[PDB]
């Protein structure tokens, strides 16, 4: 959009990371199904290198733009711009847990 | 008594320097082959080099027979040496300063007190016009006789990387010096280099006089290039490695310019201040004899 | 950054004095501060005020908030539309404990090592030909409205 | 009364103090009006920083309140040697050791303390990798052969960051019409061989160029990938590419930033598939095995610090600024201080240089004695030879 | 649990967030997690909310 440009990349954090998968086995067996093509949208997949898991670093971008959203939060009573900070560390702790 | 030839001592197989490469014994020339330049948007212009002070520092009362070249090549390119100018051994050479001394420079680059048996050592002739100059690195950490450390790297740069009309000029752009490269191969080359028996190249850099100079001059133009890229990769700013389709490399930013660090790392030797202020005057020194 | 800044005026208003080729009591050739360490603003800072941008001369640029318009200065030059003075800005910008001179600077600094043998001054010093530059803006701070006549 | 007591005395107690070991930090200023502390954090590219200065809401059992009442007392109700003029207290001058040891002992601890997790961080620190999908230009490329290309989001999560520690300008954006001279400056510019797509048609010599210089194009997305590049050729396809992984010591080289010697390259090739709590079991082994020896003071210091150090990562962690503003700056060669542009995987010096004598060892054929693989075949044993 | 670092909990400034969070953050039941992970596949009829 022309200038909600935030709240469009704040919506992209909801987007699946997953992939959709063809229904090969059920297909297979001919078991029911009532799609003309079917297939179910899988979460998300292996882990393809070593160390680093895809789904892991993209929570990372996500929780690095909430925090990004967090910090430009103005807000005018001290104690809620304590808990502002307070939300940024426990957002770099949330990072931790999901890795 | 080692007899000095028409040439250089360095014309002795003796005192051949050579950098291990490829598994082989190369000599610098082939290894400066490898070297290419980025050039950058910088400028360096050389500025004249002081006249190196009249002063020959004190030869303290020394009982032992110092290792001098260990000292002066492990302050140049020594992996590992710091506080070089804390000991002060280097004033030692003006023990050799003096006509008809007893003291001895033995090739085995330590200055004996007196002549001893089965010790070769050089003409001391030779070593007198060698240390009249090269005492004065007794001198690097005293401060009223302290050489430039960030103007003299123009001239290494210029004598290292300067094409032939750069150095006619006297100013070529800023380089950013390039080579295929092994694993540690900075480390390794350093360490072929402190090994390098210099004096033998000091020494006929400073008696040796006339056209066998210039003929000198142009023989281990390559070496003493060698010497000054050891102590740019010293200096060197940052020196990082470039993949480039299953081979690697090396890169150094850049030639000619100290970046005066002193935090160590391991891709290459680092100086610790008193090593640049050591290095400074060696260089000046150096390049002072080399101009003239 | 607000010391640099005032002597970057006081630089440039002393070589505009120069250029106009009458005599001047200057009290020191190059009157601004070299850095010897500074973050990126003071190399910015340090560098369009070596350069003595034409801009200056103009009064293009507004003294109000001068290191501000300096700032923005250096801006323009990092990105300058001319070649020459983009890649001098840039290698000023690269070499900011060198100080930056014009030739005609440089001889009266020879002048005055020659007055007083002695004399200290700072050794790291590149010698640049300027830039000449065609564009002459209109300009004048302070109160009054154009009355323009359209042709 | 006592003003004399503070400025001749207790001024130069705290001009010693200034110089004890463990009193790192700079202070104060002198200026209200500007003075802020430096900020340093431990940042790392694939994990989120630690701030050093935080206001994490540890108390540190009270020491964080300030009671500015203490003034009172100070003005009011308390002796100095000095204010005593008449007799005469004689001024203390206490033994250097007591502290010194101390901070020694301290200093000792936290040293050795990181060993174990350094040692394997430096060993993985080349293992993270982004995919990339490799498209093939022309007839009888093998898959390994073509452009590479890896999407926008795997730029900014792994390279991009990477790109601010090693401290170069960001890579150029090709627009299709840049000449190949162009893409070679950027690569030589900054290091790493990384250019982003951007916009337009790519010219067929750019092409040639980052198919023969195994420049990684950072696409945007994968939509109509070929409609982006001039397939005069007429080969490259939307279908016709290969996905892998590439592991970041594949495409940084940096010898105090990313291990990227062979024998740890082997080392990595003969690892298990690994995750954040692999790793960790396996530094907790290293510390089950190297039980470090400690000064009663240090098991002391130890027990008050005193326990988990596991939720920082450290992949390739680095010491670094932020803006107060929040953002993470590069390494300052004219601020910050020498030792901080890289941490050496936070080993000693000695200890790498004991480590490349190491990986000497471990590269040595004649330790290389776990054999792969097999061959079932039905012969006799006539003349045993186990060559 | 580990939904705060240590000592975020302790921490007063950290209160109004530690509330939020507790306010969010349910206690685990093998049966209601095992249903999430099901749903997720499982045909549904009746629309959820
Ligand atoms: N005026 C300038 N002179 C020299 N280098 C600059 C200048 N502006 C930016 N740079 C380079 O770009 C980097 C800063 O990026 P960027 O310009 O996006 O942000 P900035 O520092 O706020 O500058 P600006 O105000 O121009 O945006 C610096 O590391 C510097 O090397
Ligand atoms: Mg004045």
């Amino acid at each position: 959009l022309a200038g909600a440009n935030t709240i469009i990349a704040i919506m992209r954090l909801f987007t699946p990371q997953g992939f959709l998968r063809t229904d090969d086995l059920a297909i297979a067996a001919n078991f029911p199904r009532a799609s003309r093509n079917p297939q179910t949208y899988i979460p998300y997949t292996n882990q393809r290198g070593t160390v680093t898991n895809e789904f892991a670093s993209r929570f990372r971008t996500i929780v690095a733009t909430l925090a990004n959203v967090v910090n430009e939060r103005a807000v005018q009573d001290d104690m809620q711009k304590a808990t502002r900070s307070c939300t940024k560390q426990w957002l770099r702790h949330l990072e931790t847990q999901f890795d | 008594m080692l007899q000095q030839p028409t040439g250089g001592y360095t014309t002795l197989e003796q005192f051949a320097f050579t950098i291990r490469n490829d598994g082989t014994n190369a000599t610098p020339t082939q290894f400066l082959q490898l070297l290419s330049y980025e050039a950058t948007e910088n400028e360096l212009v050389k500025k004249t080099i002081p006249t190196p002070e009249t002063h020959l520092p004190s030869a303290r009362n020394v009982p032992g027979n110092v290792y001098i070249e260990d000292a002066i090549t492990q302050a140049l390119f020594g992996i590992s040496a710091q506080n070089v100018n804390a000991h002060g051994y280097f004033s030692r050479l003006s023990a050799l300063a003096l006509p008809n001394t007893s003291a001895r420079l033995g090739l085995d680059g330590v200055i004996y007190n007196s002549e001893t048996i089965n010790i070769p050592f050089y003409d001391p002739a030779a070593v007198a016009n060698f240390a009249a100059t090269y005492a004065k690195l007794g001198n690097a950490s005293t401060p009223r006789y302290r050489a430039d450390m960030i103007d003299i790297y123009a001239h290494v740069g210029l004598e290292l990387a300067g094409t032939d009309a750069e150095r006619a000029a006297g100013v070529m752009p800023v380089k950013r010096a390039k080579f295929d490269s092994w694993e540690g191969s900075l480390i390794s080359l350093s360490r072929d280099v402190v090994n390098w028996k210099i004096l033998a190249f000091l020494i006929d850099l400073c008696s040796l006089e006339g056209e066998a100079l210039r003929a000198f001059k142009t023989r281990n133009r390559d070496v003493f290039r060698m010497m000054l890229f050891i102590m740019s990769t010293a200096v060197a700013a940052n020196v990082v490695n470039r993949k480039v389709t299953k081979r690697v490399d090396r890169v150094l930013e850049y030639i000619g310019v100290n970046s005066m660090r002193t935090a160590g790392r391991t891709a290459t030797i680092t100086y610790d201040l008193s090593r640049h202020e050591f290095a400074a005057k060696f260089l000046q020194l150096t390049f002072t004899r080399w101009n003239a | 950054i607000d010391h640099f800044a005032a002597k970057i005026l006081e630089d440039w208003r002393q070589k505009e004095k120069l250029d106009k080729g009458a005599l001047v009591e200057a009290d020191r050739v190059i009157q601004r501060l070299i850095p010897l360490s500074s973050s990126t603003y003071v190399q910015r800072l340090a560098a369009i005020g070596a350069l003595y941008p034409n801009e200056f001369t103009e009064n293009v640029l507004d003294l109000s908030r001068l290191s501000t318009a300096l700032l923005q200065l250096s801006d323009t030059y990092y990105q300058h539309a001319n070649d020459q003075l983009r890649r001098l800005y840039r290698r000023m910008y690269n070499d900011s404990r060198t100080l930056y001179m014009t030739q005609r600077h440089q001889e009266l600094l020879l002048a005055q090592i020659t007055a007083d043998p002695n004399i200290l001054l700072y050794p790291y010093t590149y010698i640049f030909t300027t830039i000449p530059t065609s564009m002459n803006y209109i300009s004048n701070t302070g109160q009054g409205r154009i009355k323009h006549s359209l042709t | 009364n006592i003003a004399v007591a503070h400025t001749d005395h207790l001024s130069v107690v705290y001009a010693t103090m200034s110089n004890f070991m463990l009193n790192f930090t700079n202070n104060f200023s002198g200026n209200h009006a500007t003075f802020k502390p430096d900020q340093y954090v431990i940042t790392s590219p694939e994990g989120s920083y630690k701030p050093i200065i935080e206001r994490q809401g540890e108390t540190v059992d009270g020491l964080t309140i300030i009671d500015t009442s203490i003034v009172w007392p100070i003005l009011c109700q308390c002796t100095y040697p000095l204010v005593r003029q008449s007799i005469m207290e004689e001024i203390v001058y206490p033994d250097p050791s007591t502290t010194l040891s101390q901070s020694l002992s301290v200093a000792q601890v936290l040293s050795k303390l990181t060993l174990p997790d350094a040692f394997i961080n430096m060993i993985l620190s080349g293992g993270d990798s982004v995919v990339m999908r490799t498209y093939q230009t022309e007839a009888d490329d093998d898959l390994d052969e073509g452009i590479r290309m890896t999407t926008y989001d795997q730029y900014l999560s792994h390279i991009r960051e990477r790109l601010h520690i090693t401290n170069v300008p960001d890579p150029i954006y090709i627009t299709g019409a840049s000449t190949p001279d162009q893409i070679a400056a950027s690569v030589q510019a900054t290091h790493v061989a990384v250019v982003l797509y951007q916009s337009g048609v790519i010219n067929g010599p750019a092409s040639t160029y980052l198919r023969e210089n195994e420049v990684l194009v950072v696409m945007p997305d994968y939509y109509d990938v070929v409609s982006r590049f001039a397939n005069a050729n007429l080969q490259m396809n939307n279908n016709r590419y290969h996905e892998s992984v590439l592991e970041i010591a594949d495409i940084f080289d940096q010898a105090d930033f990313i291990q990227t010697s062979d024998a740890v390259r082997q080392l990595r090739a003969l690892m298990p598939t690994l995750s954040t709590s692999q790793i960790r079991h396996a530094i907790e082994r290293i510390a089950q095995i190297t039980d470090v020896d400690s000064t009663d003071y240090g098991k002391l210091t130890l027990r008050f610090l005193g326990t988990l150090t596991r939720s920082l990562k450290m992949q390739n962690a680095q010491i670094r600024r932020i803006r107060p503003d929040g953002t993470v700056l590069r390494y300052d060669d004219q601020i910050d201080i020498e030792a901080f542009r890289w941490s050496r995987y936070f080993l000693d010096e000695l200890q790498l240089r004991r480590l490349s004598v190491g990986l000497r060892l471990i590269t040595n054929p004649r330790i290389a004695r776990r054999f792969n693989g097999v061959r079932i075949m039905y012969l006799t044993d006539d003349d045993p030879d186990p060559d | 649990k580990r939904y705060f670092p240590e000592n975020l909990e302790q921490n007063q400034s950290a209160a109004r967030l530690v509330s939020a969070v507790k306010a969010r953050a349910s206690e685990a039941d093998i049966s209601s997690i095992h249903l999430a992970i099901a749903r997720e596949v499982s045909p549904m009829f009746n629309v959820h909310e």
